[PDB]
C-alpha cells in the first residue's frame, strides 16, 4: 500500500508534475469523477469515470464519497477516495492536486496521506522559487501560503524550504521517501 | 496559467 501525496504552497504544481514525469513507476494519477457527457477519444474509467446522473454525484458528495469536488462550466467534478484507494493499491503514490481540505478527507477514510507544505521564507524568497511570475503576484501568492499555514499546519506531515526549486523539489523527493516507510 | 485544464478549473469552486 503507497500513501497517497499533497503538495501545499508555492511551486507544488511544477513539483506533482516533475514526479509523474521524472518516476512513473513510483508516482501516478487518479482517475477522476465528472457529469459532463463523453468526449471523442475519452475512455470511461480511463480520462474519467463520468457519471450519467448529477443528482447521484451529488448525493455522493453529501456522503463524503470525494475528498475534493467542485464545478466547472455547468458540471461537476472530483476526485473520490475509491480512486486514490485504486491507484495506492497498486503501489503507487497518488499525486494529488487538491486543497488542503482533502487532508483531512483522506485521513477519515484511513488512506494517510503524505501532506507536505512548501513553505516561502519571505515574499523575496517566492521570486526565488518561482521566476515565472512578478512581485506583486509574488505578494499574493505569499499571502496564500501565509493564510494555508495558519489554518493547515496540524494536518501537514512535514514543511519544506529552499532558496531555489531544485532545492525544494530535492527536499520533497527526500520527505516522500522517509514517509513510505 | 492558460489553458488550465477542466479538472484543475473546477478546483476554484469546490463545495
Amino acid at each position: 500500500y503507497a500513501r497517497p501525496i499533497i503538495i501545499l504552497g508555492p511551486t507544488k504544481d511544477r513539483a506533482n508534475d516533475d514526479l509523474l514525469s521524472e518516476f512513473p513507476d513510483k508516482f501516478g494519477s487518479c482517475v477522476p469523477h465528472t457529469t459532463r457527457p463523453k468526449r471523442e477519444y475519452e475512455i470511461d474509467g480511463r480520462d474519467y469515470h463520468f457519471v450519467s446522473s448529477r443528482e447521484k454525484m451529488e448525493k455522493d458528495i453529501q456522503a463524503h464519497k470525494f475528498i475534493e469536488a467542485g464545478q466547472y462550466n455547468s458540471h461537476l467534478y472530483g476526485t473520490s477516495v475509491q480512486s486514490v484507494r485504486e491507484v495506492a493499491e497498486q503501489g503507487k503514490h497518488c499525486i494529488l492536486d487538491v486543497s488542503a481540505n482533502a487532508v483531512r478527507r483522506l485521513q477519515a477514510a484511513h488512506l494517510h496521506p503524505i501532506a507536505i507544505f512548501i513553505r516561502p521564507r519571505s515574499l523575496e524568497n517566492v521570486l526565488e522559487i518561482n521566476k515565472r511570475i512578478t512581485e506583486e503576484q509574488a505578494r499574493k501568492a505569499f499571502d496564500r501560503a501565509t493564510k494555508l499555514e495558519q489554518e493547515f499546519t496540524e494536518c501537514f506531515s512535514a514543511i519544506v524550504e529552499g532558496d531555489s526549486f531544485e532545492e525544494i523539489y530535492h527536499k520533497v523527493k527526500r520527505v516522500i521517501e522517509d514517509l513510505s516507510g | 496559467l492558460s489553458r488550465v485544464k477542466s479538472l484543475k478549473k473546477s478546483l476554484r469552486q469546490s463545495f
